[PDB]
RNA sequence: GAUGAUUCAUAAUAACUUUUCGAAUCGCAUGGCCUUGUGCUGGCGAUGGUUCAUUCAAAUUUCUGCCCUAUCAACUUUCGAUGGUAGGAUAGUGGCCUACCAUGGUUUCAACGGGUAACGGGGAAUAAGGGUUCGAUUCCGGAGAGGGAGCCUGAGAAACG
RNA sequence: UGAAACUGCGAAUGGCUCAUUAAAUCAGUUAUCGUUUAUUUGAUAGUUCCUUUACUACAUGGUAUAACUGUGGUAAUUCU
């Protein structure tokens, strides 16, 4: 079917090679995945020596993770809002690796009141005595705050759906938070 | 093509097993085992061929069903298994013991030992690693791991494996003034005591070699089997003791006795 | 060398995290190793900014097999060059030689500056394209 | 045609050729599985109801 | 701890999983100790099973090496040609494919085209020395099953009993 | 003892031929720190009573279905 060789193509000279051979199977190649969001759904595919591979077709939610606060929580993913390879992945709303999306962010709020015990944007002693002792930690930035105050969280996939199944992530920050803001808000 | 292969024809054959050319197309493919194909012996070619003990295979396998040939303590009823270097071989009937070990030709020689000396083999460790839960391993030439080893073994060593337990009695380090087998190459058999190694970073470290008639040798550190201190070795060495005497003194020698 | 953050998706280092909390010297955290076989991981590598993840210091790509010499006749790709090695071929015939020679495309850190004319050593790879597997190890001529 | 009739529970089964087609003629644009009533093909199977089961063309 | 060299082996933390595996299996021998119940306990195997190592392999891959022809001098590049960045697919690396970008890549040291009554090699015949001609064919590698293309099963096939 | 049938392995090896194929195959020499690997051989799994006082079977839980028995179709097939 799809064949992943080399000898169909030109030599680096630029001469034509003749059929050398059939296409074998050890190179083979599948059609893809196209994973869209909503209602999960994983197809498998056996593949080489036993071997499962998942599909994910329209995977609904991820397990993202929170680098600086090291922590990671099952989210639901709103969106994808910006892809580097491809503007009709963004708006077809394809999940692959490398996208940025829009997660839900309640979670994260939860465990951030739940550890710290200040609220994002705008009881017992134990609890008073662990959130007075990581004092100093609960400024987290600016920009993932005022996110926070607008209850939707710009992430970047950082599995692959077609070959897991999962769609895993991370929450942008810093520098890399300012670099696809500078591509969102561009006109 | 399209998978492994399964057939093996005479002329194809590994030479050292000294297979006549004639009778018959096919030799006996050793079936996967502890050993490379081309470094092995199968039980049918060393019963058959070297010990003369049967006329067929069909009297190979007659004799492995009952049970008689064990191999490393195991009993092995396989006619193609791959019995290689330092393993021993029990034939209970006869109460028999061999190891093999080449002679200075290059072949498999039959090295009778005592039943004090079947308790045991030598393994060249290739790698050394930690396992899973943080267990560390070594693998001998002929894959035996063995968990918790000792710290000081590092690769190119040779240990010392109690064959009623997979345990390691000893070990013999590696450095200059040390007894050595070559296995593998133009000077397989000979026993040298190894005088210094090259660093060689990038591939194939270069080992210097002499013998006791102070004829120096170099080899790949692929083919090096450290036996022992120089004087007594770990193992029984067979006869001739690698010394490798040319053409000219083999047929003097001969001369003599004749 | 004018910007780092050229393309449309975020240049750098896989898996090294700079952690937004903290604030040192050293701005930022850069992986980089040393290539073996004695070659010198250089400065700019070190020091630098850049990304180039099929660099033999600082990117994921190892050094293993040939090690090659050649001059570089071509520096018009974008981190790539081609080298030129000559030989002579021997005919047994005649009992004499003639010239040979073959083009290598290989892979240029930012690490390393080239021109034609420089000799240059490079060391095998996995492949990096569809031609290129051979990387830039020393650039030591003019 | 001919009817492959069987009666699972006591265990039998016995073939019947039956002429008159358009006795026959009330089995016709129905399904495997679906029902039909005896008194239409047959007064010796009066009050019987069979279900079509499959056949050979 | 190892390597010339790793973000390696391995360990830890936080979660994930549509939740993998973690023995409802078989044969001989039938002991041991008891408050004596058909009590507790126990040998040598066989088959299965997760992971690592090993072996038999495979798939890619580096360097160099091929007959005649210029009455073949320019070839490749919208339909990938040479490279860059991301993705996708793959057992995995890679224009292998896609999106965007750059304009490269080969060639008189013979590219590209054409021809081969061309499968390649170990080898064969004939030779003072140097050579010339052949190798479909006992071994090694490749390819094919009337021609093409597609796939199922499986560890392994683009399989042709 | 042993037909059938289910299950498990094997049928990808072997044998044949030389059409295609001119940096292709191939040969010697490398690499996987860039990967799959049935089998063999050696190691290797006290954690699962999934809401964890029984909601139960662990001195052992549920369905099929083949061969078989019987009724048949087609000129014909290793059809069913
Ligand atoms: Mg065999
Ligand atoms: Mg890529
Ligand atoms: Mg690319
Ligand atoms: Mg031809
Ligand atoms: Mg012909
Ligand atoms: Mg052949
Ligand atoms: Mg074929
Ligand atoms: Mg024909
Ligand atoms: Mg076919
Ligand atoms: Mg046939
Ligand atoms: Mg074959
Ligand atoms: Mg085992």
């Amino acid at each position: 079917g799809i064949s992943r060789d080399s000898r169909h193509k030109r030599s680096a000279t630029g001469a034509k090679r003749a059929q050398f051979r059939k296409k074998r199977k050890f190179e083979l190649g599948r059609q893809p995945a196209n994973t869209k969001i909503g209602a999960k759904r994983i197809h498998s595919v056996r593949t080489r020596g036993g071997n499962k591979k998942y599909r994910a077709l329209r995977i609904e939610t991820g397990n993202f993770s929170w680098a600086s606060e090291g922590i990671s929580k099952k989210t639901r993913i709103a969106g994808v809002v910006y892809h580097p390879s491809n503007n009709e992945l963004v708006r077809t709303n394809t999940l692959t690796k490398a996208a940025i999306v829009q997660i839900d962010a309640t979670p994260f709020r939860q465990w951030f009141e739940a550890h710290y015990g200040q609220t994002l944007g705008k009881k017992s002693k134990n609890a008073e005595r662990k959130w007075a002792a990581r004092a100093a930690s609960a400024k987290i930035e600016s920009s993932v705050e005022s996110q926070f105050s607008a209850g939707r969280l710009y992430a970047c996939i950082s599995s692959r759906p077609g070959q897991s199944g999962r769609c895993d992530g991370y929450i942008l920050e810093g520098e890399e938070l300012a670099f696809y803001l500078r591509r969102l808000t561009a006109k | 093509a399209r998978g492994p292969k399964k057939h093996l024809k005479r002329l194809a054959a590994p030479h050292h097993w000294l297979l006549d050319k004639l009778s018959g197309c096919y030799a006996p493919r050793p079936s996967a085992g502890p050993h490379k194909l081309r470094e092995s012996l199968p039980l049918i070619v060393f019963l058959r061929n070297r010990l003369k003990y049967a006329l067929n295979g069909r009297e190979v396998k007659a004799i492995l069903m009952q049970r008689h040939v064990k191999v490393d303590g195991k009993v092995r009823t396989d006619t193609t298994y791959p019995a290689g270097f330092m393993d021993v071989i029990t034939l209970d009937a006869t109460n028999e013991n061999f190891r093999l070990v080449y002679d200075v030709k290059g072949r498999f020689a039959v090295h009778r030992i005592t039943d004090e000396e079947a308790s045991y083999k030598l393994g060249k460790v290739k790698k050394v690693q930690l396992g899973k839960k943080g267990v560390p391993y070594v693998v001998t030439h002929d894959g035996r791991t063995i968990r918790y080893p000792d710290p000081n073994i590092k690769v190119n060593d040779t240990v010392k494996i109690d064959l009623a337990s997979g345990k390691i009695t000893d070990f013999i380090k590696f450095d200059a003034g040390k007894l050595v087998y070559v296995t593998g190459g133009r000077n397989l058999g000979r026993i040298g005591t190894i005088v210094h190694k090259e660093r060689h970073d990038g591939g194939f470290d270069l080992v210097h070699i002499k013998d006791s008639l102070d004829n120096t040798f170099v080899t790949r550190l692929n083919n090096v089997f450290v036996i022992g201190e120089q004087g007594k070795p770990y193992i029984s060495l067979p006869k001739g003791k690698g010394i490798k005497l040319s053409i000219a003194e083999e047929r003097d020698r001969r001369r003599a006795q004749q | 060398e004018l910007t780092v953050q050229s393309e449309r998706a975020f240049q750098k280092q896989p898996h090294i995290f700079n952690n937004p909390k903290v604030k040192t010297s050293k701005r930022t955290k850069r992986w980089y190793k040393n290539a073996g076989l004695g070659f010198k991981t250089p400065k700019t590598a070190i020091e630098g900014s850049y990304i180039d993840k099929k660099c033999p210091f600082t990117g994921l790509v190892s050094i293993r097999g040939k090690i090659l010499t050649g001059t570089v006749v071509s520096t018009k790709m974008h981190r790539t060059i081609v080298i030129r090695r000559a030989y002579l071929h021997y005919i047994p015939k005649y009992n004499r030689y003639e010239k040979r020679h073959k083009n290598v495309p290989v892979h240029v850190s930012p690490a390393f500056r080239v021109q034609v004319g420089d000799i240059v050593t490079v060391g095998q790879c996995r492949p990096i394209s569809k031609t290129v597997r051979f990387n830039v190890v020393k650039v030591s001529a003019a | 045609m001919k009817l492959n009739i069987s009666y699972p529970v006591n265990g039998s089964q016995k073939t019947f050729e039956i002429d008159d087609e358009h006795r026959i003629r009330v089995f016709f644009d129905k399904r495997i599985g679906q029902e039909v009533d005896g008194e239409a093909v047959g007064d010796e199977f009066k009050g019987y109801v069979f279900k079509i089961s499959g056949g050979n063309d």
